[PDB]
């Protein structure tokens, strides 16, 4: 029911690794379930931070990680690293800078500035 | 061992594994006796070779005691006719130490002589001598028409022939007042008569095997004692295989043995120095034989659970908390577990090829970097496809 | 158990008796060795889920969340925690041994237990769910709370505006674990009792007679003569024979009780330690966050740690 | 299942009989009494939730 009429958020019901799908095979006796997972991989280290401050306003990921390669700060998303311009789009404000612990610094892109702009 | 593994097995080949096969039991070296040393020859005499006896209502109960006894001159003599031994065997009877020997004695019909066994009734069992349910005791019984009869009627041998109830096991009942009849009636004996209502003298021992020191027993000679050794013993009749050790076991005077919960004796008084003496048994364990497959090779190790390598009777020996192994090689390295031996350690045939013996792995170590700004994000992914087999169903049998 | 050992003992008279029943000391020996291989399977598939032994870095700023009272003691050489140690001292043989009963030691120590909860622990901290899935890839601890909080549907900035109150709360709540934990254990020292007991029932039935004379097989071979003896020594083997038979039924019984339980513990270690759960009261009474596993005498303790919901306010809704 | 009524009732000579095999008769009964506080504990975990 769970692993082949479905999709399992349980963790490692239906195999190692994040479950996708999985396939039924006959046995004398039993059953073989092919389970077929994502299994993540070639990670890299990132500078990383919980919220950006940008005009005093604390903006926090909508559905991702900040995320800095050196010398940017980037969203992605947390399990493949697919690095994004921060916006006001992908985050969300809540308050002041000065409630979070260990804040970071950066700009906070609007994209209607640059259409207002044009 | 690998023999005894394909034999247990009952198969010529055997698959990698560890395998009980039989158990180790360490062996008596001798085997003690201790006795009382008590010269006093038991008086049987004065019972077969009284000159008249009782009335079977009057049966006389001689008790026999403090002295040595050699009942294989009563059985094999075989002057008798019948030896019934009921609870003990006519010849382990020589063997064994009593309490107490009590001898009871009447004359009888050589027809009502079949009455005169436990669980029976009969003019003689009902009113005369009652054997209880879990008499320990041999009956005696040998024909006496050369004494116990003459021409014109001996009337010597008086039964009870009315009470108001049967008698009670070992019951005596001498009384004699009006039950009308005289309770008692007697046996008139002749000469004549035939085998069954001819006289027979009979002599009961009825044995006792108590808790308390035994103070009759039989012609056997006491051995020497010898200590932190494994041996056989017998013990005014306590017999098992024991390493006899000196007990600090603070027996109080009158105290002859010690029990386990499971009433083995735990401990025993010597019959002679009065010394107590600890009987833990000498010591056992299971054999598991560690092999390799047999399509991989022959060679062998062997563990003796919970045996310590000081007891078991070569080239490599190792104590494993699981037990002594032995032929196989304690390596220090770490390795996946292969054949589990126990306790942390597991076996592997490994390098010229021998059985290793060694502590688990439990995995490679990793220290994950963690600090309070650092993330790790994939930047690539793979697709695995693993297979999970379950049983759903067993052969339907009828 | 040596079926024989137990039965007859030391008796080669008694042994040859025994032999006409054939197997049946085979199917005890058998069912009792296959017991025992399923202990070893049991731990295995709870404690070693981990495919590596993680360490703890040594700063422990963990954003002020403290995790010392059930990670891996540093004074003391047995690698438990604190809250382990409680837990042994809160549960924690000549008669069985010498009538052939055998006490086997587990394959993994209970050093290698704790080794395996301190990794799983270790990764736990340092990477969340990241270490079930595959890499432990490390995220700061603060940012992991976070995203247990988004999992039960908080917006993460509850969570870093709230930071410092919440490791408050979390380690107050370790402090009343411990304080309870010295004040706890009823399953783990159920099975213990049962096993004890059955076993001295076992050994007990030594004493009964089963309609022969004695119970004391050396007072039959000193006292009777075989013909005799064999009938005595036949009511004991088969009296003997079924207090085994019900001993190794009611433990092949207890083994698919205590397998089951395993199985469980498998399952939340799986879903509560090494991922968090969206199944109720599975993980815990209240919303799970997360769950740290430390070792007890022949089991687990999880601690579940989850978000209960307090002081609400009435609204008018729409 | 008082054991020792059912298998021998009213005689005291089958009891005597009886108690020569020991134990059995208390490993019967603790059973069973296991088994009916398990009924119990069965019903509060899942209905007493
Ligand atoms: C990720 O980085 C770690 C080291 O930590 C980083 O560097 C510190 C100075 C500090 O800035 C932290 O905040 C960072 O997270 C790497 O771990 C080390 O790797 C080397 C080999 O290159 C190894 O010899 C060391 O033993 C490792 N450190 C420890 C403590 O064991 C790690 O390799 C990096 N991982 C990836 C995927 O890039
Ligand atoms: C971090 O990423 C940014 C891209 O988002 C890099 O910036 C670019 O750098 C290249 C040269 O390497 C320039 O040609 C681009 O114009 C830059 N783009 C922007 C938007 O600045 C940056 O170099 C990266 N930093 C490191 C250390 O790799
Ligand atoms: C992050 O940015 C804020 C501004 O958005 C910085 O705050 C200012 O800091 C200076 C001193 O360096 C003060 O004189 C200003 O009054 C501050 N502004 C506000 C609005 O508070 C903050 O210092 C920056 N932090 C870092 C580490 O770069
Ligand atoms: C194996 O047996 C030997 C005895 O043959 C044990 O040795 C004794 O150990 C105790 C301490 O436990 C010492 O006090 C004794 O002096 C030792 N006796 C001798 C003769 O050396 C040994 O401990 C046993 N080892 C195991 C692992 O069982
Ligand atoms: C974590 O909690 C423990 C208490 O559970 C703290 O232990 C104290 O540490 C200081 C030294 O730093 C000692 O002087 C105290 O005696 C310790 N108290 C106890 C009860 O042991 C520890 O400091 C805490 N660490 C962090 C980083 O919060
Ligand atoms: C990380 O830890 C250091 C101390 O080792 C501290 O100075 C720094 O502010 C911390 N950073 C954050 C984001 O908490
Ligand atoms: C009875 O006495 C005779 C000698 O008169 C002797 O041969 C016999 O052995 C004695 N029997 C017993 C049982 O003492
Ligand atoms: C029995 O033998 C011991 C020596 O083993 C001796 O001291 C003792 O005096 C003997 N018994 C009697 C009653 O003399
Ligand atoms: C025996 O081992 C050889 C390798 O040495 C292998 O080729 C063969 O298939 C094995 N046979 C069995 C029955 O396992
Ligand atoms: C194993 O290590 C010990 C020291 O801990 C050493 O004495 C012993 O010789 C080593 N044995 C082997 C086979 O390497």
């Amino acid at each position: 029911s769970e692993c082949v009429l479905g999709q399992s958020k349980r963790v490692d019901f239906c195999g190692k690794g994040y479950h996708l799908m999985s396939f039924p095979q006959s046995a004398p006796h039993g059953v073989v379930f092919l389970h077929v997972t994502y299994v993540p991989a070639q990670e890299k280290n990132f500078t990383t931070a919980p919220a950006i401050c940008h005009d005093g306003k604390a903006h926090f990921p909508r559905e991702g990680v900040f995320v800095s390669n050196g010398t940017h700060w980037f969203v992605t998303q947390r399990n493949f690293y697919e690095p994004q311009i921060i916006t006001t789009d992908n985050t969300f404000v809540s308050g002041n800078c000065d409630v979070v612990i260990g804040i970071v610094n950066n700009t906070v892109y609007d994209p209607l500035q640059p259409e207002l702009d044009s | 061992p690998l023999s005894e593994t394909k034999c247990t097995l009952k198969s010529f080949t055997v698959e990698k594994g560890i395998y009980q096969t039989s158990n180790f039991r360490v062996q008596p070296t001798e085997s003690i006796v201790r006795f009382p040393n008590i010269t006093n020859l038991c008086p049987f005499g004065e019972v077969f070779n009284a000159t008249r006896f009782a009335s079977v209502y009057a049966w006389n109960r001689k008790r026999i005691s403090n002295c040595v006894a050699d009942y294989s001159v009563l059985y094999n003599s075989a002057s008798f006719s019948t030896f019934k031994c009921y609870g003990v065997s006519p010849t382990k009877l020589n063997d064994l130490c009593f309490t107490n020997v009590y001898a009871d004695s009447f004359v009888i019909r050589g027809d009502e002589v079949r009455q005169i066994a436990p669980g029976q009734t009969g003019t003689i069992a009902d009113y005369n001598y009652k054997l209880p349910d879990d008499f320990t005791g041999c009956v005696i019984a040998w024909n006496s028409n050369n004494l116990d009869s003459k021409v014109g009627g001996n009337y010597n041998y008086l039964y009870r022939l009315f009470r108001k109830s049967n008698l009670k096991p070992f019951e005596r009942d001498i009384s004699t007042e009006i039950y009308c009849y005289f309770p008692l009636q007697s046996y008139g004996f002749q000469p004549t008569y035939g085998v069954g209502y001819q006289p027979y003298r009979v002599v009961v021992l009825s044995f006792e095997l108590l808790h308390a020191p035994a103070t009759v027993c039989g012609p056997k000679k006491s051995t020497n004692l010898v200590k932190n050794k494994c041996v056989n013993f017998n013990f005014n009749g306590l017999t098992g295989t024991g390493v006899l050790t000196e007990s600090n076991k603070k027996f109080l005077p009158f105290q002859q043995f010690g029990r386990d919960i499971a009433d083995t004796t735990d401990a025993v008084r010597d019959p002679q120095t009065l010394e107590i003496l600890d009987i833990t048994p000498c010591s056992f364990g299971g054999v598991s034989v560690i092999t390799p497959g047999t399509n991989t090779s022959n060679q062998v190790a062997v563990l003796y659970q919970g045996v310590n390598c000081t007891e078991v009777p070569g080239s490599n020996v190792f104590q494993t908390r699981a037990g002594c192994l032995i032929g196989a090689e304690y390596v220090n390295n770490s390795y996946e577990c292969d054949i589990p031996i126990g306790a942390g350690i597991c076996a592997s045939y490994q390098t010229s090829q021998s059985i290793i013996a060694y502590t688990m792995s439990l995995g490679a170590e990793n220290s994950v970097a963690y600090s309070n700004n650092s993330i790790a994000i994939p930047t690539n992914f793979t697709i695995s496809v693993t297979t999970e087999i379950l049983p759903v169903s067993m052969t339907k049998t009828s | 158990v040596d079926c024989t050992m137990y039965i007859c003992g030391d008796s080669t008279e008694c042994s040859n008796l025994l032999l006409q029943y054939g197997s049946f000391c085979t199917q005890l020996n058998r069912a009792l060795t296959g017991i025992a291989v399923e202990q070893d399977k049991n731990t295995q598939e709870v404690f070693a889920q981990v495919k590596q032994i993680y360490k703890t870095p040594p700063i422990k700023d963990f954003g002020g969340f403290n995790f010392s009272q059930i990670l891996p003691d540093p004074s003391k050489p047995s690698k438990r925690s604190f809250i382990e140690d409680l837990l042994f001292n809160k549960v924690t043989i000549c008669a069985q041994k010498f009538n052939g009963l055998t006490v086997l030691p587990p394959l993994l120590t209970d050093e290698m237990i704790a080794q395996y909860t301190s990794a799983l622990l270790a990764g736990t901290i340092t990477s969340g769910w990241t270490f079930g899935a595959g890499a432990a890839l490390q995220i700061p601890f603060a940012m992991q709370m976070a995203y247990r909080f988004n999992g039960i549907g908080v917006t993460q900035n509850v969570l870093y505006e709230n930071q410092k109150l919440i490791a408050n709360q979390f380690n107050s709540a370790i402090g009343k674990i411990q304080d309870s934990l010295s004040s706890a254990l009823g399953k783990l020292q159920d099975v213990v009792n049962q096993n004890a007991q059955a076993l001295n029932t076992l050994v007990k039935q030594l004493s009964s007679n089963f309609g022969a004379i004695s119970s004391v097989l050396n007072d039959i071979l000193s006292r009777l003569d075989k013909v005799e003896a064999e009938v005595q020594i036949d009511r004991l083997i088969t009296g003997r024979l079924q207090s085994l038979q019900t001993y190794v039924t009611q433990q092949l019984i207890r083994a698919a009780e205590i397998r089951a339980s395993a199985n469980l513990a498998a399952i939340k270690m799986s879903e509560c330690v090494l991922g968090q759960s969206k199944r109720v009261d599975f993980c815990g009474k209240g919303y799970h966050l997360m769950s740290f596993p430390q070792s007890a005498p022949h089991g687990v303790v999880f601690l579940h740690v989850t978000y209960v919901p307090a002081q609400e306010k009435n609204f008018t809704t729409a």
